[PDB]
């Protein structure tokens, strides 16, 4: 048709897969429809991420969508104090990798002079083969299309850097020669352990905070098996 | 008959009278009439061939999911079903055309019933041309369209031309938004090259004579008389090998003389078709394609057909009257016809005789 | 106008008043002082709607 | 707040249709 999109295909219910209420709001266009890493707040509330007790579980906050392709907003599973369900031990399939905003990797070819880069198409001021972090991020803001230094995280050091961003509405590109850029890029890979984070995404990678939450077998599928998270 | 088409208010001096040596030019009127009847017989036969009623002015096209089984397992349960949907919407326009005739009072004393007659059936011969050039139009004119139908806004398509919903996948094939039914030859000449790639435009959706497809290619004189060259396994133009032969005929598709056939092309030669163009057009078959183009009239019993309305003169010194038609076009079965423009390099070109904004005769 | 392209038509009234007993009634106004003033939503000029 | 009238040849686009949601609005000239 034109996506798949991931749901539990084994959820019993009886096992310590758990109902609870949320904490917050879901962010329909970020959040739902994805494999979300879940813990819980001070009170008895699910909360994306790591809550008060570390990473507990996943969600999947299922949604509808219109004929044209947008979330239905006035659901009953999505708002703060909705019930929800969340899994321990279980099987999600059509299964993605869970990652928020946009990051892209920004390398410079050059070794004298000036490059430039494209946000949203639109050429950026002109920056040194040797400019800083602080002015990569100063370049990128300083232009008149509205997004301010607000949205923009930069960080790295003269060769390359990372520009993250929260939003799903702005794109880096290169523009001028000597430089280089890439979005980062997330699809399921077979026989991978998967992780969640303290962020609630769900990554092939264990920084310094991923909790194991299962393994895949064929991409398209995850063997949910939480080792939840402790003290 | 001539491209001469006088214009306003029929006067005196527009008469038509019996001469001094007894010619009755006003017998002269029926004269044509031979032609006008074998042009409308060609003109209704590519009408019939390429065209349908619409019954509702807006269609759905549907995409549905896939699903598999799984080895079993004692022990085991397999992996779960679910069938997503993805829908898009099109209609067919509906435009409005007019004609007046008008008369003094000076020409009504005098001229013969025969002399309107003669203006009413070259009213009916222009309303004919009129049908016929926005058919044409429909399917050369590669632009998409906008119509507004019960208050919501909606695309009118023409064949696929890397506007809108992508083709949907075959049994092997799969394709990209920039699909195309309007292409180009690649050379200042035809091969049997063009007409095997125009042949695979349709069969790449299934619309193939393995399903019981039936086609008809539709060309000018100037692409038959090189396709009669063409012989299986020798070269043509270009390089190009054939992979058949131009088998003549000693038949008819539809009402059209077929001349003959390569591979499974009935070819009809036809001038309306204009020079360095060819119309390859599937039918009938297993996805039971019909005629490429609907056509839409108003909804009102009252708006439908040709209408003759009494005018806003209707007294001395001056009489005038209004002809009126409204329908419209568009295509539903996107892919079951392709058009290809033999040239060596650069865009397909609508020809001016069948763009949008060229005129209302052809 | 009567098919195409437009259509049209009309309404019409004809009527009139006048006082004939000029003192079986009387008008005053609240005020101060100066003249009695027509109340503009019935000052002859004014319109043809109340 | 205060009245307006509209004055000129009715044309389409001051036609009153059914919605596109279907709501018969001609119904209810009446009101």
């Amino acid at each position: 048709a034109l996506k798949t999109k991931p749901r539990w295909d084994k959820y019993d219910g009886y096992v310590g897969n758990y109902r609870g209420v949320l904490g917050e709001d879901i962010d329909l266009d970020t959040e739902a429809n994805r494999v979300l890493a879940v813990g819980t707040n001070s009170n008895g509330a699910i909360v994306v991420g790591a809550g008060q007790t570390g990473i507990k579980g996943l969600m999947i906050v299922a949604v509808g969508a219109d004929i044209h392709g947008a979330m239905l907003d006035g659901g009953i599973n999505n708002h703060a104090g909705d019930p929800q369900d969340v899994g321990k031990h279980g099987e999600i399939t059509n299964f993605q990798p869970t990652v928020f905003g946009r990051t892209f990797g920004v390398a410079i070819s050059a070794t004298e002079g000036n490059v430039k880069l494209a946000v949203n198409g639109v050429d950026t001021g002109n920056i040194a083969y040797d400019t800083s972090a602080a002015n990569l991020k100063s370049g990128i803001v300083a232009v008149d299309d509205g997004f301010t230094a607000d949205d923009f995280t930069v960080t790295g050091t003269a060769p390359n850097f990372t520009i993250v961003t929260t939003r799903t509405d702005v794109t880096i590109t290169a523009s001028g020669e000597g430089v280089t850029v890439t979005e980062a890029t997330s699809v399921a890979a077979a026989g991978t352990n998967y992780y969640g984070h303290a962020d609630g995404t769900v990554n092939a990678v264990k920084g310094s905070d991923g909790v194991y939450v299962g393994h895949t077998q064929e991409a398209d599928r995850l063997i949910v098996n939480v080792k939840d998270e402790e003290d | 008959t001539a491209p001469v088409r006088q214009e306003g208010i029929m006067t005196q001096g527009d008469l038509v009278t019996v001469t001094s040596d007894g010619i009755d030019l006003n017998a002269l009127w029926n004269s044509f009439a031979e032609s006008i009847a074998i042009y409308n017989e060609a003109m209704d036969n590519l009408i019939q061939l390429l065209t349908y009623p619409v019954t509702v002015p807006v269609e759905p096209v549907v995409q549905i999911g896939e699903t598999t089984f799984e080895e079993a397992t004692e022990l085991g349960v397999p992996r779960g079903a679910g069938l997503p949907i993805e829908v898009f919407q099109m209609g067919y326009d509906l435009r409005h055309y007019d004609k007046r005739n008008a008369y003094s009072w000076m020409f009504l004393a005098d001229a013969d019933g025969r002399q309107v007659e003669a203006i009413h059936d070259a009213v009916l011969w222009a309303d004919k041309r009129l049908v016929f050039r926005k058919v044409m139009e429909a399917l050369f004119d590669n632009r998409t369209r906008r119509a507004n139908i019960r208050n919501q806004a909606y695309n009118v398509y023409p064949l696929y031309n890397g506007d809108g919903v992508p083709p949907p996948r075959f049994k092997n094939n799969v394709f990209d938004e920039t699909h195309s039914h309007y292409v180009i030859s690649h050379n200042s000449v035809v091969d049997s090259s063009d007409l095997e790639d125009l042949m695979e435009l349709l069969a790449e959706h299934g619309y193939s004579p393995q399903a019981g497809t039936q086609f008809l290619l539709l060309a000018n004189k100037a692409e038959t008389d090189a396709i009669r060259q063409f012989r299986r396994g020798v070269v043509n133009n270009n390089g190009a090998t054939a992979g058949y032969d131009f088998i003549p005929s000693p038949p008819t598709f539809g009402g059209l003389a077929v001349i003959g056939s390569y591979g499974f092309w009935n070819i009809v030669e036809e001038d309306y078709i204009p020079p360095g163009y060819l119309v390859g057009v599937g039918y009938g078959g297993a996805f039971n394609l019909g005629n490429p183009v609907g056509l839409r009239q108003h909804a009102n019993p009252a708006m439908q057909g040709l209408r003759i309305i009494a005018g806003n003169y209707q007294r001395y010194p001056l009489v005038d009257g209004f002809y009126a038609r409204s329908f419209g076009t568009g295509v539903r079965q996107r892919g079951g016809a392709a058009i290809m423009q033999i040239k060596a390099s650069g865009a397909y070109e609508c020809p001016p005789i069948y763009k949008k904004g060229g005129g209302f005769l052809v």
